[PDB]
């Protein structure tokens, strides 16, 4: 039965250990945040067939170019995120995180995923980038971007509210079969 | 509450982190260094490359801080410390990532299914290589738990900074030392 190793990068305010959390244990974690997710592996059925998927988190890692490369070979597919609500990390999907995972796994399948949907239209997020002179990161910016970077799919989703969650990982494995 | 809760996560991560390298060191390892079964000549008496110091680190962890961390279990504000004292132990995650690279492509390159083979015999969800980037993993996570302390332990908060400083200091420094 296939195994798939997904490894999620992106920056620290995308909320990386968050997600995942979200979504393997079903549900936002709400009172505390931890800030240790374990590589973790689940059997689920996509398209009719079962599939074993692994997932592992890089959080930590945002400051060592040279350790987190450790984590990419032998991959099946990446989730490059940004959050919705940073500009800054939504560039950094150019500026940083494509440029290594396209240098180390030159023909692994990438899924942009522009996390924290639920803040887009929060008007005190909203106020807070007004005032850097910024506005949050809508849809044809997040496909432009998958465009230029080869990405199989741009997917947006909450660990919040679990809106869009689900589907991100379901596509993260049809990507691969 | 919030620094209970990030001691707490701090105290069973580190448990897990020491369940996690003995179970590797006693299943993938062991099956090496056993003689039970047949041992690909790619990888023949090169379990130092394939392991590093992985054995290093899990005495250390094992033998002192784990014991050292649950000291503090009822003090957070003071944590810091414990990365201070046993900060030289740490320099042995450079010589981990330094070879991290190397084992990985061995592993490729001459082992074939030999791991996947224990993998399976011995019923295991992390592979080799999902146990062999923990310690990495685990030595860049202590400075975020550090860094949450930070945010809610007060003036109280130099017995971070420098356990802190120890902990962005540590994967620098393996960071630094790759090829
Ligand atoms: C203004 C600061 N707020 C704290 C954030 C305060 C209000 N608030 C509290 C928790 C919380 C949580 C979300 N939303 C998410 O975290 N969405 C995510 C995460 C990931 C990954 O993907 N979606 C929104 C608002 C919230």
């Amino acid at each position: 039965m296939q195994a798939i190793k997904c490894v999620v990068v992106g920056d620290g305010a995308v909320g990386k250990t968050c997600l995942l959390i979200s979504y393997t244990t079903n549900a936002f974690p709400g009172e505390y945040i931890p800030t240790v997710f374990d590589n973790y592996s689940a059997n689920v059925m996509v398209d009719g067939k079962p599939v074993n998927l692994g997932l592992w988190d890089t959080a930590g890692q945002e400051d060592y170019d040279r350790l987190r490369p450790l984590s990419y070979p032998q991959t099946d597919v990446f989730l490059i995120c940004f959050s919705l609500v940073s500009p800054a990390s939504f560039e950094n999907v150019r500026a940083k995180w494509y440029p290594e995972v396209r240098h180390h796994c030159p023909n692994t399948p990438i899924i942009l995923v522009g996390t924290k949907l639920d803040l887009r239209d929060d008007k005190d997020t909203i106020e807070k980038l007004k005032e850097k002179k910024l506005t949050p990161i809508t849809y044809p910016q997040g496909l432009a971007m998958a465009k230029e970077i080869g990405a199989v799919k741009y997917l947006e989703c909450s660990a919040l509210t679990q809106r869009g969650l689900k589907t991100v990982f379901d596509e993260a494995i049809r990507a691969v079969l | 509450r919030k620094k209970e809760f990030i001691m707490a996560e701090l105290l069973q991560t580190e448990k897990a982190y020491v369940r996690d390298l003995h179970e590797c060191l006693e299943t993938y390892l062991w099956e090496m260094t056993s003689g039970v079964e047949e041992i690909p000549p790619g990888i023949l008496n090169k379990e130092h490359i394939i392991f590093g110091n992985i054995q290093e680190i899990y005495d250390f962890h094992n033998n002192i801080f784990l014991k050292e961390l649950e000291k503090y279990e009822q003090l957070p504000e003071d944590v810091g410390h414990c990365f201070v004292t046993w900060a030289d132990k740490f320099q042995m995650y450079v010589t981990y990532c330094k070879n991290k690279p190397d084992s990985n492509q061995l592993i490729l390159e001459h082992a074939g299914t030999f791991f996947d083979e224990i993998q399976q015999r011995h019923g295991l969800a992390n592979s080799i290589s999902s146990y062999l980037i923990k310690p990495v993993q685990r030595v860049t996570k202590y400075q975020l738990l550090l860094k949450e302390l930070l945010t809610c332990c007060e003036e109280g908060k130099g017995e971070l900074k420098d356990g802190l400083e120890v902990m962005l200091s540590v994967p620098k420094k393996a960071n630094d030392a790759m090829h």
